[PDB]
């Protein structure tokens, strides 16, 4: 409900609303076959 | 080293694809790598 989760510190950070998700950011991986579930954002 | 095809039914398994492998002396004498997403050598993501 928060929103994408961006990092784990267990209380999750969620990103910031004002910036996040930046449009310069994204995955760098052509090569990727992550997996599972591949939760994206923008 | 010989393929088949994924669907391939155990009955009639053939050759497909041919493919020699060998060892060569690589070596980038003028470049170099910018981007490298894993440390272990010779994996699946170091293909990118």
């Amino acid at each position: 409900k928060e929103g994408l989760q961006i990092g784990k510190d267990e209380k999750p950070i969620y990103a910031d609303k004002t910036y996040q998700p930046e449009p310069q950011v994204g995955e760098e991986s052509w090569t990727d076959t992550d997996g599972t579930n591949e939760k994206f954002g923008g | 080293e010989f393929f088949d095809g994924r669907d391939a039914v155990a009955g009639a398994l053939a050759p497909e694809i041919v493919l020699y492998t060998e060892n060569v002396n690589l070596e980038t004498p003028d470049s170099h790598v910018v981007y490298k997403p894993e440390t272990s050598n010779n994996s699946h993501a170091n293909l990118g």
